[PDB]
RNA sequence: ACCAAAGCUAGCUCAACAUACUAAAC
């Protein structure tokens, strides 16, 4: 992580975790399963369909991408017709 | 350890004197006069400075881009091994990472 | 002929402006000489030490620009080699000769380059400033209204006698409206003394207001303050700078 | 009331003397001194940690990243492409209405939106204006003429039932920005361009009567608006018997920006003027 | 200190002042003019906009020359504008 | 001691010496001139007929415009035939 | 080669529309309260309690709420004027009830503002609703 | 009691402006 720039002066962001996360309002962050590509005449069904679901990730690894994301992917982001609209919230969260 | 053996002259500092009675004087230009002149307009100094602040590397950086083409060549090769140093130490040494 | 001040802005229903007295500085016993009505909001606003103290700090720093530049080992002159070989010499390991170690060696951390101390206070914060500076300057028997800020005489020792006799304090800052608008009388009178300070409306600082112990103020003074300072509790975030033309701003 | 001002008398006076923070608002700074912060001054013992050459953030110690073996998915692919709207509640719409921050006997706008300080348009972050949302659809009792970029079946049968007048128009960034912020474009010394027409993926939306679409029919207007009120359950108002049925009625020209004014006009704000071209290809380029 | 006329303009300045100034006008202005040279090594496309094979969104091209050096030995010849990449 | 002059902002229009060469470009560009006259105008002394393109940028403008802004119809007809396509 | 231009005043009108105001326009006079929007204006004069606690520069009651360290919840009531501990106590006496329990609180006398540990904004801005202020 | 110790100056540093930039002696 690049946290000075040295056109800008800036903090930098690296590009791998926005093209393999998707980061949600809320602060959670989504990813796909690795392996859910690779040899699926292999695995069972019920494996395959493990691997094609969606998952969370942990404190750690949340604060992590963080850490390696900036301020603009921590946004509040209005899109047309956005699938994880309904997700970017956290609703009767009681801690 | 040896501590001077005479005592020094006390110095007579007036605390009211022309920059000492009107320091600050203006503060309030922007607020108190119908928005015109931001306070910026009243720091004096070098012009890669005039309304801004930042750490070392920043200033470097801002130094180099605002009057670095009229820098001496000395000065601009001190200042380009300052900016990789500065970046070097500041981008892969730490602790807190 | 009593002259009487009325409060030109709605006041809350639940609060009533404060009134003082308002002198002249023209003869040495009229120090009654009308009454003045100053906004709560302005005048009686709850005293804030707090914000006085920030705003102090934010005057005496943001203008600051440190010429502190000290060289570090690979600004120094000479120590471009080795001064001795690594093995064999039975002394201790060295590389360049203007290490920080060294005599003539460059400094560690030192200071570097010029530093600009430089950030802004929010204006609605610099605002309450000045309103509890204001506040506790008449609050604490220190704050004086005077009319047209007019004199006899331009003798400096006038002024001196009249704040004696008036019981003002050591240090006087009389307030005027404008600068081309103020009487040569007490220009001359101000531009010989240093503890009696003259500075027009706009030249008003929480610095200043705090360094001398007695504030004095004229009617318009009064009037262009409390309308300067009571617009920021009811304006709008600024969708540009406040310097381009708005809908009721100028 | 203020019994501080009070207690202030007894007190001598406030100077540069007699100042002090608030406690707790400044955390004191420590430094490596002393026999507790000192030795190793909280670095630790050797390794890299002491040294401050420890491996940057996503390092595991030659382990594979677990930011490294998750597989690339499109999550944020063409996330800068992506048309965003500010949605704007009927309940926000009422409470500025209520507190008087817009006024429903004009019509309401984006820059008067942004004016009465009820929705904050960021174009430089794609976004492509206001959408209409029906969060507070039940308590709506407004009649305005609104003009958004987007709206709901609901929300606009909520303005119907009122008696409002719904549109969805288009507005290019530029367009978006001068609509935005007007008097920093009229600073700008530039004349008033024309507003581009909306892309081939928004042109259905934009050519709908149900959708209530600047390019659409208005012949086919109030058969979609008696569709919505036979759904929903409420009377369809005469609403040419209304008395400002001209400001319900106004009406912005598809290459028009603001309301009146014309493409090619030169505000001069300093003289209170107002430029217009008389140049026929000029005008041609501008009526285009 | 600092320079009060940055290093960039100094040949300008030169020319602007001294023996430079008394030359014709004409000659000056042909000099100081710097027009780019037709394309020789480099081949430059057409429009100032492109559509992106894999963003499918426009972006604005632009042409940048390649450096071409020409040695002495072109001088005393005609290259037509060519040189050593 | 009294006050020095306030600092003031000039509302007079500002013009750079164009043959100085220590005037930064930006001072210098048409824009430059065009903020000048939307800010003073009449005492700016800009010719008001310049705040409009010429000829060149005008045909400029027209065929960027015209290379890519499709019609609304010629649009719709695009739309219609990938719709047949799908359909 | 310059165009001609037309100079006119009277499509003027429509650039003051576009004008924002630098002030808050203060809020109309309705036939019937609360409006529409749940908006209420208070009493025309002022009640007898030892404290006032003003409204905000919107128009609405200083009532927010507060989250700290992620579970943390407060109630920060703001714009006091007076006897802060006379509000402090009828906040408590109003609280105790609905908790069964007297709520903690801190009054910050210097800044005129309680803070009440848990989310009560609700509750609060409809008692200082039926308090008039 | 020797060895010794203490001065406040020579001057430097960072900027601003600036004639417009290889000083004097030749
Ligand atoms: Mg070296
Ligand atoms: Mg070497
Ligand atoms: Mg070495
Ligand atoms: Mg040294
Ligand atoms: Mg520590
Ligand atoms: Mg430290
Ligand atoms: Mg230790
Ligand atoms: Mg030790
Ligand atoms: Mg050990
Ligand atoms: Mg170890
Ligand atoms: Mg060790
Ligand atoms: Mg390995
Ligand atoms: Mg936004
Ligand atoms: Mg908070």
């Amino acid at each position: 992580v690049t946290y000075f720039s040295s056109r800008k002066g800036k903090r930098k962001t690296v590009k791998a975790v926005i093209y393999r996360f998707l980061r949600l309002h809320s602060g959670l962050w989504l990813r796909r399963k690795a392996g859910y590509k690779k040899k699926l005449w292999k695995k069972t069904a019920a494996r395959k369909r493990r691997l094609r679901e969606f998952v969370f990730c942990n404190k750690t690894q949340s604060k992590l991408l963080d850490k390696m994301t900036t301020s603009f992917w921590k946004r509040r982001n209005w899109y047309a017709d956005d699938p994880y609209q309904k997700y970017q919230d956290r609703t009767n969260l009681k801690v | 350890f040896h501590v001077r053996v005479t005592l020094p002259p006390r110095k007579v500092v007036d605390r009211w004197n022309e920059k000492r009675a009107m320091f600050g004087v203006y503060d309030n230009i922007g607020i108190l006069g119908n928005f015109e002149k931001h306070p910026k307009e009243l720091i004096k100094g070098p012009i890669w400075l005039r309304g801004w602040k930042g750490n070392e590397l920043q200033r470097c950086i801002r130094k180099k881009r605002m009057v670095g083409n009229r820098m001496f060549i000395d000065d601009l090769h001190n200042l380009n091994k300052r900016i990789s140093y500065l970046y070097k130490h500041f981008n892969r040494h730490g602790k807190y990472r | 002929p009593p002259v009487l001040r009325k409060c030109e802005l709605p006041v809350p229903a639940h609060r009533r402006p404060v009134q003082a007295w308002i002198e002249s500085l023209r003869g040495y016993e009229q120090e009654r000489v009308g009454l003045t009505e100053l906004h709560p909001d302005v005048f009686s606003t709850a005293p804030r030490l707090d914000i006085l103290h920030q705003v102090a700090i934010w005057q005496k720093n943001f203008k600051r620009i440190s010429y502190a530049k000290t060289k570090t080992r690979a600004e120094v002159r000479g120590g471009g080699r080795k001064p001795w070989v690594q093995k064999g010499s039975g002394r201790a390991r060295h590389g360049s000769i203007r290490s920080p170690i060294w005599r003539g060696g460059g400094v560690a951390h030192g200071p570097r380059g010029p530093t600009s101390y430089y950030y802004m206070l929010p204006m609605k914060v610099r605002v309450q400033g000045l309103k509890v500076a204001l506040t506790v300057k008449l609050a604490q028997d220190d704050l004086h209204i005077v009319d047209s800020l007019e004199l006899p005489t331009a003798d400096p020792q006038y002024l001196i006698e009249l704040a004696r006799y008036r019981r003002w304090g050591d240090s006087v800052l009389l307030v005027d409206l404008e600068h081309e608008d103020m009487p040569q009388n007490v220009v001359a009178a101000t531009s010989g003394l240093k503890t009696f300070n003259l500075v027009p409306a706009v030249g008003l600082n929480v610095h200043s207001m705090l360094k001398h112990q007695t504030l004095v103020l004229t009617l318009p003074t009064v009037a262009f303050l409390e309308e300067k300072l009571l617009w920021h509790n009811s304006r709008y975030t600024p969708l540009y700078p406040f310097r381009l033309p708005y809908c009721d701003f100028p | 009331g203020p019994r501080a001002l009070d207690l202030l008398r007894a007190l001598p006076r406030v100077s540069l003397a007699n100042l002090k923070p608030n406690p707790g608002s400044r955390k004191p700074e420590r430094r490596p001194r002393g026999r507790r912060r000192g030795r190793k001054c909280g670095r630790g013992h050797k390794g890299e940690r002491q040294r401050g050459t420890r491996p940057r953030l996503g390092f595991e110690g030659g382990q594979t990243p677990f930011y490294l073996r998750i597989p690339k998915y499109g999550f944020n692919e063409g996330h800068s492409f992506r048309h965003q709207y500010q949605p704007l509640s009927l309940n926000r719409l009422q409470y500025l209405i209520d507190l008087g921050r817009v006024d429903p006997t004009q019509p309401i706008d984006l820059t008067q939106l942004v004016n009465g300080r009820g929705v904050t348009i960021q174009p430089s972050k794609r976004d492509y204006g206001v959408q209409l949302v029906e969060e507070g659809a039940d308590t709506f009792k407004a009649k305005v003429n609104i003009e958004v970029q987007m709206a709901s079946e609901l929300a606009i049968a909520a303005i119907e039932k009122n008696g409002g007048v719904v549109t969805t128009a288009f507005y290019d960034p530029r367009s978006l920005e001068i609509l935005c912020k007007p008097v920093p474009f009229f600073l700008r010394g530039q004349p008033i361009p024309k507003r581009m027409l909306p892309p081939e993926a928004l042109v259905p939306y934009y050519t709908d009567a149900k959708n209530r679409g600047y390019l659409a029919d208005p012949a086919r207007f109030p058969e979609a608006r008696l569709e919505l009120a036979r759904k929903y359950g409420y009377v369809l108002p005469d609403i040419t018997k209304d008395e400002l049925f001209k400001m319900l009625s106004t009406r912005k020209d598809p290459r028009q920006i603001f309301f009146g004014l014309a493409p090619g006009w030169v505000v001069n704000m300093a003289d209170k003027k107002i430029l217009k071209p008389t140049d026929e290809n000029l005008l041609k380029y501008y009526s285009s | 200190p600092l320079h009060k006329v940055p290093v960039g303009l100094w040949k300008q300045l030169r020319l602007w002042e001294g023996i430079y100034s008394r030359l014709p006008r004409h000659y000056l202005r042909s000099l100081e003019e710097a027009r780019t040279p037709t394309p020789v090594h480099y081949r430059p496309h057409g429009a100032k906009f492109k559509i992106n094979p894999k963003n499918w969104q426009r972006e604005r091209v632009e042409d940048v020359p390649i450096p071409v050096h020409y040695p002495p030995e072109s001088q005393l010849g005609l290259w037509g504008g060519e040189g050593w990449v | 001691y009294r006050a020095r002059p306030p600092p003031r902002r000039s509302q007079e229009p500002r013009w750079p010496d164009p043959d100085d060469p220590l005037t930064p470009r930006w001072q210098l560009s048409p824009r430059y001139a065009a903020k000048q006259f939307a800010r003073h105008g009449a005492a700016s002394g800009v010719a008001a007929g310049s705040l409009w393109p010429s000829q060149e940028q005008l045909r400029e403008l027209e065929a960027e415009e015209r290379e890519w802004y499709p019609s609304l119809a010629a649009m719709q007809e695009s739309l219609r035939v990938q719709q047949l396509a799908e359909e | 080669e310059y165009p001609s231009f037309v100079e006119s005043v009277d499509e003027y009108h429509f650039v003051e529309r576009l004008l924002p105001p630098a002030s808050i326009p203060r809020p109309p006079k309705h036939e019937h309260y609360p409006t529409p929007s749940g908006w209420q204006p208070p009493r025309d004069p002022a009640p007898s309690l030892p404290y006032f606690v003003r409204r905000s520069r919107m128009h609405n009651i200083p009532v927010y709420r507060d989250i700290t360290h992620g579970n943390r919840q407060m109630t920060v009531i703001r714009k006091v004027e007076g006897d802060i501990w006379a509000l402090q106590k009828d906040v408590e006496d109003f609280l105790s009830p609905l908790l069964g329990k007297t709520p903690v609180t801190q009054v910050n006398e210097v800044t005129g503002t309680l803070r009440v540990k848990g989310y009560f904004d609700q509750q609060l801005k409809a008692w200082l609703l039926e308090k008039g202020f």
